């Protein structure tokens, strides 16, 4: 029911599409990206008549950073809140698509702080009892075998490339600093089912964006759009893929009709 | 390869 | 700070004339307003001295737009061919705009000619696709039919015709103007002949010329056979020269600067007969001037049924989509559906 | 991928496989 | 925050206005 | 049905075939609160 | 199939706020006639080139082609696809349409290196060819825009002849229902006329007119 | 209406709709003058130490109002929305009152406030020749200026067609005529002012004169440039076309929104309820009974109380 | 009279005639004064009594033509002509195309006659396959405007569809640029995809001249001959080959003929170093351009390109002369300073392997492998070319 | 010959008589023929003649409603308004890609 | 008042207009050639429309999926008035046992 | 309406409302004035290093340019207003580039000053 999509920015910011682009003829650490884009797609003017919204389409962007071995300028001025080894902290952006209109939903930063809050101490001796419970009963999905529809020029270089970078982060972060809440933290940041986003609900969930500041807002959207790339561009793509993969997805829906028919009417 | 129902050049071309 | 839905924090007065103070702002408030913190990260500032004044300019393009922004709304040229044609495409808005307001409204009211029009419904026939003159206008109109009429009733259309009628009535619409920039608008409403775009095929003349006495420069040098009016040439010869020798990768095909030094030539020779009439001198004419005057009676008697042909157009799609439908009918037939009427096997 | 085993045998037979995969994969520096 | 080495600098400037206004008002509460 | 190529009363049953939508869609229940 | 619901963000006007800015207007269009079940050139959008339409010979004319022929009506097949012809029409000479904008610019010499027989003179007599006339009648405006005065189309050439139940396999771009089109992704108008032009009264498979302008009728009431 | 072209001609719907609105004619009857005969005169409205308010109701077949503002101490008069049908009346009555024409105040240039504008103007200026009457207009209404010929085309206005706006000409805003040096009629109009959208309670304001001050208050809704009058010291609010007896202004037509037109009405909130509101069309009323017993005004603060964040209210049958 | 010729280094023979058009002509400069009365005559206008007489098809073309841009653009706007949209592109005063193509949709959104939304607002594949080829002109003009380019693209493909046509139409508007590798990779994923590339596209692509809206127009008569030649060459290869290998072959061409020999031995470069079959027909080009070059602007990941695809499918002759060519120029004084060709073991047990695998079936091939071994491997004794020498002379 | 002006019971009972499939295509380009004054008039002629008026008729009609129909369908259009070889290798590579993936699983 | 429900059940619904797939406006006329009404459609007990709808009705599943919610809520078939002389506004509201499903 | 959709006189044609004065005709200004009106005199710059500056000068009308941040945001609508030599558009100008000590030296000057500067001179 859903896709997943990786960006890695080599030397911070400064290295993506838009801050690139310059007039021709006349260090920092990395920043890896992560759209979880579900199938969830509702138009709320057929139970609300009065919202001018054709079509509202949700999907979560998780950003993480990574400090490399080369940046020598500002290493050991501050302790790096961003590194796995040191709390490994990590932003949530839910965004959502509003007539082809990227509006934020929430801006959350979870860390393993309060994964080891949540699992121990949120209630006065003890972890929460539903989310310590959702944690008991955890079982692994089949292995589905995924497609690959990458960017073209990214296609045919590198293969493993969202799979090293996923398995880069989850042995720095289960050997970290923080050891036995990792798999409190992976439920934490499981972007697909109803467990992690009660997980996330019981975090603090930002403030709530129309109350802010017109210049934070403003700031933020110069953000995640200029500065991270997650662009308008990439929130109708995925409002244009979360069309096509839904299509391509009933055509084996159509398969397993003939399927389960046919091995019927050879038993009967 | 092709069996059409109706046909008008060949019955000119049988004729001649 | 953050706000919150229905509540607002009072806030007290500079007592300044309000906000925006409507009796004025002087020149310390207004550099303010000037040098206004806009992000310098995304901000292009400007300034040129002219002389005795100097003008700012400050351009602010938001990071949040620079994907759907339109590229007319955010004119962003990142490139030098974008530079120059992007000037140029915006050269021609305002152009038309700082010129296009000294005829219509905002203009002198003898600068200022309606036409008149009406299509008939059925005929499609246009009937009184006239001007709407003046007083002042109708005279110099008659005194140009006079003196056309008592030479050429002698001899030689008929005798109620007007005589490069659409060589005058577009020079009895100069002649009743009393702005000359409301005047250079009419003159590019008939056929361009305005002095802002004969200056611009005059650099081009001297722009090929120079590019001709180079090309010549080359040829004789590299030698140490032409044909005779080299400078239409000399851009397809010179485009293939920097192609010939390495610099550059296209040479070129464009034969439109063919016949140009002729072309224009006749340009400045319509043009200055188009003043030669407005100040009235018209009762000499050289055999060079008279057959400049019939062509360009021709040439401007068209280009005044350019929107009444558009309308033309669109007024047979109209009487089309009426028509009876099916192959037709039987009682409006002179040929046999099913067959040529030239068939030679025709009556069955 | 995860696979689930019954004893204690077949889980160090398949971690010396573990081994012998990622020795085989390419021996380092 | 050199622009040359930060490409944010409309939202770190923001952030650390925000830091301030939020404690310098004085409508807050420092006690629960 | 020479000048117009119609009469009044398939002209009001065209009148109200176009506006179909936007003359009723739902009765509009529930309750509004005040929220200030 | 299975009745996919489209990505375009068009809507209809709700019961609660006012009909404002009357500088964008949709209404309801319908035409007099039917043109669905007419010739895919002969149809409404097409109606400016009425007077390019070739004009028409039949299957009688044809066939007297066939039995006695011109040496000057030259009879051309305009079919593309080589896998889609199976038999031969009587004194056709092979022009696929897709080359005829660059075969007619060659010269006579040209046309006869390029394609084996000579390049048809402007007085000469052309008959076009296809499966349902429209590779042919968009050949035949190729051949009318140079000067060439005696153009001629079969309509329903093969499929006709032969019999044959084929088509030229004319697409008629139609947007994939995933395609978001250009007035919902852009800040190109006013937020105003942008929500006034993407609104629609009706269903949204039907035509629609847009109105400029609008003056309220101040002599109903 | 707009301009017929292709798409127009070739609808079966437009012809529907002209023989439902019309009948058998199809075309539609204009808004013609009205005749000498069925016409009242003007009437005193309010007298006052500072100032003299004198109107005339229905003076159009619009059902627009007439009015001028007149100073006690200068002999200053100002008309506010000049429209009459008969603009000869007013300048009998200013010149059997001694009275000096200076300027004419415009809300919004809809064909209901500018249709006699050039008869008002030449008229009074023909009168003083027994400095000309200069117009004060906010230049957002420079939109519905250029569409007064098609206004005039569809009400049936054909004798007040080809005429130029005096709004139109050439003042003190605009770059000057070169003429040839071998006419101060029409070539530049010194008095003119435009009015600015920034309008306060601080200096917002035109010296009428003996210390009475007319605060002009942009209200868009009804048009994009909408200045009401605001007089505190007689309690008068001109209001033109955005509030009238028991109703609002349309939304109906080109250039307006329902928003703008609430924002505009919230922005009347801070006025006392003894104060006369004026309109341009109908009786006149107060704002306290706006606020006590006009539905628009309830929907409005109801749907602004409810939680909606674009509460957008306005009529689509009413007044021009 | 005596002009210089461009070093395209094309060669010379009957086989590769149809790369040889796009060759500018001096012949044609020439024939530039009889064309002199021609275009003399064409610049005025007709007569009012023909025009209102004209048909109504003539008439809006000729009028929409003469008639400014944005003029143009508001009467296709009012009447809903779509159908006059490739006038509007031949304009006096016509922007750069994408501004034409945010100036289409717009029109195509205010337009009187509105369509269903799917049908309303997409455009022809014909204009966008000119826009985009009249935007790879601009780049062969001026590289730097790619980069909007790519902005246009990223409108377009969320706009219209994606088709082949306007993909192929990218592809040369990659090349252009000068950028080699993405351009390559969009014409592997079209292959991937099945989707075949335009042979208008590959017949402008190695025609680096002849801005496509004056070819649509017809305003230069000759080299339609040079056209047929591309497209029927494009549609032979596509019947035995993918789009990639096409679309490479046009790369080659167009860097051939543009003077830029870099990026020609870059598309080589990066055609080995992705995937892409090569055609036999761009391989034995590559080797005589090779030959005509001598071997000067060359690499040795390009030397190592080029022996891959002679091992792959190539003559033994070929093979042989480009190895000894390459082992002769590292032993030039001139390239001293450039570092030698070598072969990695890798690469060089795959090159020997598919040698060895030719050479089970072709004597030829079966005759040179040893010379072949040794060419590679940089031991090259002369003992081995002297008996070569007396078997040839024997 | 005068199409538009042949009795319109002729034409009626001439058309109600085709039944056969290649017959009834010919009736389809041909009705094309007449006049949009006659083949309005046919409909009202072919609905009366097998409705209230059939006892004109010596013989009565014979239920022809494809004829019935498709003259009805007519006579409103003329009046105003008031590559599968190709294809099926793609559906063949798809069942063998959703069997490699195990969508459409074996015998348990 | 059995007219206009099956109308609005196979027409568009929302404010994208949404297309009713499945035609209930073909089951009319077999509806009042059996006498049966919409206020006595709603008279009918569980076992009386399954009889109704496999075999006079022969209603396929998804065409019974389209009306079951038209009779779950037994709408009262009242003609409501309106601005014009000719309604079509059917009430909406639900009906009860004890004044005849009229709401 | 549809009259205003494509320029001139659209939406967001900025320069459909009017032009500048671009004329000593009035407010005959001394050298404080230019001097407190610089671009490179005022604060927000001059502590700004690391955006690129360029020094022009036209030889037509001979006008003395600045431009900082060219390279990041090259609009093509900066300039605009120029109105070279004889009420001409700002295509007109054919720009060279000067460096920062020469400009300092030919801001002051008139613009007779600095054509014959450049024509007679470096
Ligand atoms: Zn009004
Ligand atoms: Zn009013
Ligand atoms: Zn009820
Ligand atoms: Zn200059």
């Amino acid at each position: 029911n859903y896709f997943v999509m990786t960006r890695t920015l080599k030397n911070g910011v400064q290295s993506a599409e838009l801050n690139n682009r310059r007039y021709r003829s006349v260090s920092r650490a990395d920043v890896h990206l992560t759209v979880f884009a579900p199938f969830r797609v509702y138009d709320p003017s057929l139970h609300d008549p009065t919202v001018d919204i054709c079509e509202w389409s949700s999907f979560d962007l998780v950003v993480q950073k990574t400090v490399p071995d080369n940046m020598v300028a500002n290493k050991l001025l501050q302790p790096l809140s961003c590194t796995p080894q040191d709390g490994a902290l990590s932003m949530y952006v839910c965004l959502a698509s509003v007539n082809s209109e990227m509006r934020i939903r929430s801006i959350q930063l979870l860390s393993m702080k309060e994964a080891q809050a949540l699992v121990e101490h949120a209630c006065f001796g003890n972890g929460e009892p539903l989310f310590l419970e959702l944690l008991r009963r955890r079982g692994r999905r089949r292995p589905l075998v995924e497609r690959r529809f990458d960017d073209p020029r990214l296609r045919y270089e590198e293969v493993a490339q969202p799979q090293q970078v996923a398995d880069e982060a989850a042995v720095a972060c289960s050997s970290s600093c923080y050891g036995p809440y990792y798999p409190a933290f992976e439920m934490l940041m499981d972007s697909c089912g109803s467990a992690g986003e009660y997980s996330r609900a019981l975090c603090y969930g930002g403030p709530y964006v129309s109350e802010l500041s017109r210049e934070l807002c403003d700031a933020l959207l110069d953000y995640i759009k200029g500065d991270l790339g997650v662009s308008d561009q990439l929130c109708e793509y995925v409002c244009q893929m979360q069309f096509f993969l839904e299509q391509e997805e009933y055509m084996t829906w159509l398969g397993q009709v003939q399927h389960v028919a046919n091995a019927v009417s050879r038993t009967a | 390869k092709s069996d059409p129902a109706v046909d008008n050049v060949a019955p000119l071309r049988d004729e001649d | 700070a953050r706000r919150k839905w229905g509540q607002k924090t009072w806030s007290p007065t500079a007592t300044n004339g309000g906000a925006a103070p409507a009796n004025g702002v002087s020149a310390q408030e207004a550099l303010q307003i000037a040098y206004r913190p806009m992000p310098p990260s995304q901000t292009v500032e400007y300034e040129e001295d002219f002389g005795h004044n100097l003008m700012i300019h400050r351009e602010y393009i938001s990071k949040r737009c620079r994907d759907r922004v339109s590229f007319e709304l955010s004119a962003l040229s990142y490139s030098n061919l974008e530079l120059r044609r992007g000037q140029e495409h915006l050269a021609g808005i305002m152009n038309r705009e700082r010129r296009g307001v000294s005829v219509g409204a905002s203009g002198a009211p003898d600068d200022q000619v309606q036409m008149q029009t009406d299509v008939d419904a059925n005929s499609r026939e246009v009937l009184s696709a006239r001007y709407l003159f003046n007083e002042r206008r109708l005279q110099f109109c008659d005194r140009f039919q006079n003196f056309f009429q008592s030479k050429l009733e002698n001899s030689a259309n008929g005798h109620e015709k007007q005589h490069l009628f659409s060589l005058m009535e577009a020079c009895a619409v100069i002649f009743g103007c009393e702005t000359e920039a409301a005047r250079e608008t009419y003159y590019r409403m008939f056929l361009g002949l305005d002095s802002e775009t004969l200056l611009e095929e005059d650099e081009a003349l001297r722009n090929r010329i120079a590019d001709a006495k180079l090309v010549q420069r080359v040829l004789e040098n590299n030698k140490g056979n032409l044909p005779e009016e080299f400078e239409e040439y000399a851009p397809l010869y010179k485009a293939y020269i920097t192609h010939a020798v390495g610099k550059g990768p296209v040479a070129s095909y464009d034969i439109s600067t063919l016949g140009s030094t002729g072309l224009t030539a006749e340009r400045r020779r319509w043009r200055t007969l188009m003043e030669k009439i407005v100040r009235e001198d018209y009762h000499t004419m050289t055999e060079v001037e008279q057959m400049d005057a019939i062509v360009l009676n021709e040439q401007l008697h068209t280009v005044k049924f350019f929107d009444l042909k558009i309308g033309d157009a669109i007024r047979d799609i109209l009487q089309l989509l009426q028509r009876e439908t099916g192959v037709g009918s039987s009682v409006n037939r002179d040929t046999p559906v099913g067959i040529s009427p030239n068939n030679p096997e025709r009556r069955v | 991928q995860q696979v689930v085993y019954r004893s204690i045998r077949d889980c160090r037979e398949r971690a010396f496989h573990l081994i012998q995969e990622l020795v085989s994969s390419p021996g380092v520096a | 925050l050199p622009p040359s080495d930060f490409p944010e600098n409309a939202l770190l400037k923001c952030i650390e206005k925000e830091i301030e206004d939020e404690a310098l008002r004085l409508d807050k509460e420092e006690c629960p | 049905m020479t000048v117009h190529g119609t009469s009044l009363p398939s002209t009001y049953r065209m009148h109200k075939d176009i506006n179909k939508a936007q003359r009723n869609d739902r009765k509009l229940s529930g309750n509004r609160f005040k929220v200030l | 199939q299975a009745d996919r619901r489209t990505r375009h963000h068009m809507m209809v006007d709700g019961q609660i706020n006012p009909r404002e800015w009357f500088n964008w207007h949709p209404k309801e269009y319908q035409p007099w006639y039917f043109d669905r079940h007419k010739f895919l050139y002969e149809q409404r959008q097409y109606a400016q080139f009425h007077h390019l339409l070739c004009h028409q010979v039949y299957l009688k004319d044809m066939l007297h082609l066939m039995r006695y022929p011109e040496p000057y009506t030259h009879i051309i097949d305009c079919r593309t696809s080589t896998q889609k012809m199976h038999r031969w029409v009587p004194h056709s000479l092979w022009l696929p349409r897709d080359e005829v904008e660059y075969a007619l610019q060659l010269s006579a010499d040209e046309f006869l290196d390029m394609y084996g027989f000579r390049k048809p003179d402007k007085s000469d007599d052309v008959i076009l060819l296809s499966h349902n006339g429209i590779y042919s009648e968009q050949a035949g405006w190729e051949w009318k825009k140079q000067f060439f005065q005696h153009v001629y189309n079969y309509r329903g050439g093969t499929n006709e002849l032969f019999g044959e139940s084929y088509s030229d396999m004319n697409v008629s771009d139609v947007l994939s229902p995933w395609k978001g089109p250009f007035p919902q992704s852009g800040v190109f108008v006013d937020k105003w006329s942008k929500r006034k032009v993407l609104t629609r009264t009706g269903p949204f498979d039907r035509q629609y007119e847009m109105q400029d302008f609008a003056l309220p009728d101040l002599e109903l009431e | 209406s707009y301009t017929p072209n292709l798409t127009s001609l070739t609808n079966q719907v437009n012809r529907s709709e002209r023989l439902r609105k019309w009948g058998s004619a199809g075309v539609p009857p204009g808004v013609p003058r009205i005749p000498r005969l069925e016409a009242k005169g003007i009437a005193i409205l309010h007298e006052s130490p500072k100032v003299i308010l004198a109107g005339r109701s229905r003076c159009n077949n619009f059902d627009s109002n007439q009015y001028m503002l007149i100073n006690k101490a200068t002999k200053r008069c100002l008309l506010v929305d000049a429209s009459d049908d008969w603009p000869d009346d007013w300048a009998a009555f200013i010149g059997a009152s001694d009275l000096t024409l200076t300027h004419v105040f415009l809300t919004h240039c809809h064909i209901d406030n500018i249709i006699n504008l050039n008869a008002f103007l030449t008229i009074c200026g023909s009168r003083q020749k027994q400095d000309e009457i200069g117009v004060m207009w906010c230049p957002a209404e420079e939109c519905w200026v250029q569409n007064f010929k098609r206004s005039c085309e569809r009400y049936g206005r054909f004798e007040e067609m080809h005429q130029v706006l005096p709004m139109m000409c050439r003042s003190l805003y605009t770059p000057q005529h070169l003429v040839d040096p071998v006419r101060n009629a029409r070539h530049l109009r010194r008095n003119d002012v435009l009015l600015s959208a920034a309008t306060n309670r601080a200096t917002s304001f035109i010296d009428f004169g003996n210390g009475v001050l007319l605060y002009y208050i942009f209200s868009p809704g009804h048009s994009p440039g909408h200045m009401m009058l605001h007089i505190p010291t007689e309690r008068i609010l001109f209001s033109g076309d955005l509030l009238f007896f028991n109703k609002v202004g349309r939304v109906d037509l080109p250039w307006a929104t329902g928003v703008r037109l609430a924002e505009s009405l919230r922005l009347l909130e801070a006025l006392p309820d003894n104060t006369v509101v004026v309109p341009g069309h109908g009786r006149m009323t107060t704002l306290g009974r706006e606020r006590r017993e006009n539905k628009a005004l309830q929907q409005c603060y109801q749907r602004q109380e409810i939680g909606k964040q674009e509460v957008s209210v306005g009529f689509n049958e009413g007044y021009l | 009279t005596q002009l210089p010729d461009p070093p395209y280094y094309l060669p010379h023979s009957p086989r590769f005639d149809a790369e040889r058009c796009g060759t500018f002509n001096k012949k044609w400069l020439l024939n530039l004064p009889a064309l002199k009365p021609l275009v003399r005559n064409s610049t005025y206008l007709p007569k009012k009594e023909e025009l209102w007489r004209a048909p109504t098809h003539e008439a809006l073309e000729t009028i929409i033509g003469h008639l400014p841009y944005h003029d143009a653009l508001r009467y296709i706007t009012e009447h809903s002509l779509f159908l006059l949209f490739p006038t509007v592109l031949r304009a006096r005063d016509a922007p750069l195309p994408h501004v034409i193509y945010e100036d289409f949709m717009k029109s195509c959104t205010f337009a009187s006659l509105q369509n269903p939304p799917e049908e309303q607002f997409a455009l022809p594949s014909v204009l966008l396959r000119t826009l985009l080829c009249m935007a790879a002109y601009h780049c062969t003009l001026d590289a730097d405007y790619f980069t909007t380019c790519q902005m246009l693209f990223g409108r377009m493909e969320q706009q219209q569809q994606t088709t082949p046509e306007v993909l192929s139409a990218w592809v040369y508007c990659c090349t252009a640029s000068g950028r080699v590798d993405e351009a390559l990779t969009y014409a592997k994923y079209m292959a991937d995809c099945s989707a075949p590339f335009d042979v208008t596209v590959f017949s402008l692509m190695q025609h680096p001249s002849l801005n496509p809206i004056e070819v649509e127009d017809g305003s230069v008569p000759h080299s339609a001959k040079g056209l047929l030649l591309q497209r029927r060459l494009g549609n032979r290869l596509h019947t035995a080959y993918r789009s990639d290998a096409v679309a490479a072959h046009g790369m080659f061409v167009y860097y051939a003929l543009t003077l830029s020999h870099v990026r020609k031995w870059e598309v080589i470069r990066a055609a080995a170093a992705l995937g892409v079959t090569l055609a036999e027909r761009t391989v034995v080009l590559a080797v005589e351009v090779f030959a005509r070059e001598k071997g000067m602007r060359c690499g040795p990941k390009t030397v190592k390109a080029l022996t891959h695809f002679l091992a792959q499918d190539g003559t033994v002759g070929h093979l042989l002369y480009v190895l000894l060519r390459a082992r002769k120029n590292e032993l030039l004084p001139e390239f001293r300073d450039l570092p030698h060709t070598t072969f990695s073991e890798e690469e060089q047990e795959l090159v020997l392997q598919c040698v060895a695998q030719r050479a089970r079936h072709d004597d030829s091939f079966a005759v040179a492998a040893t010379l072949v071994s040794s060419l590679v491997r940089e031991d090259d004794p002369s003992e081995l070319l002297m008996a070569f020498a007396r078997a040839a002379r024997n | 010959a005068d199409l538009d002006r042949v009795e319109a019971r002729s034409v009626v009972i001439a058309l109600n008589a085709v039944t056969n499939a290649d017959v009834y295509e010919f009736v389809k380009k041909y009705l094309f023929n007449f006049g949009e004054r006659k083949v309005k008039f046919l409909r009202t002629t072919y609905s009366d003649l097998r409705g209230h008026g059939a006892g004109k008729l010596r013989i009565p009609l014979k239920e022809n409603d494809n004829m019935y129909y498709h003259v009805c369908w007519h006579s409103s259009i003329r009046s105003p308004r008031q590559p599968n070889a190709k294809i099926d290798d793609i559906v063949k590579d798809k069942i063998e890609k959703w069997k490699a993936e195990g969508l459409l699983p074996e015998d348990y | 008042s059995l007219k206009l429900i099956l109308e609005k059940l196979s027409g568009h619904v929302g404010r994208r207009q949404y297309k009713m797939l499945c035609n209930l406006e073909k089951h009319y006329d077999k509806l009042k050639d059996e006498g049966i009404d919409w206020h006595e459609l709603k008279w009918l007990s569980r076992e009386e429309l399954i009889v109704l709808f496999d075999k006079v009705l022969h209603l396929t599943r998804t065409e019974r999926a389209a009306l079951l919610p038209a009779i779950e809520a037994k709408v009262c078939g009242v003609l409501r008035q309106t601005d014009s002389r000719h309604s079509t506004v059917v009430c909406m509201n639900r009906g009860n046992a004890n004044h005849g499903w009229r709401c | 309406s549809r009259s205003t959709v494509f320029g001139p006189g659209s939406l967001y044609s900025f320069t459909k409302f009017g032009s500048f004065n671009r004329s000593p005709t009035n407010c005959t200004l001394n050298k404080r004035m230019k001097d407190i009106f610089r671009l490179e005199n005022q604060k927000h710059i001059r502590n700004d290093f690391d955006r690129e500056r360029r020094y022009r000068m036209c030889t037509k009308c001979g006008i003395t340019t600045v431009t900082i941040n060219f390279n990041n945001v090259p609009s093509a609508r900066v300039g605009l207003w120029g109105r070279c030599a004889d009420d001409k558009d700002y295509t007109h100008h054919r720009m060279v580039d000067i460096t920062q000590r020469e400009y300092e030296v030919l801001r002051e000057s008139p613009v007779e000053k600095r054509l014959n500067w450049w024509r007679y001179e470096r």
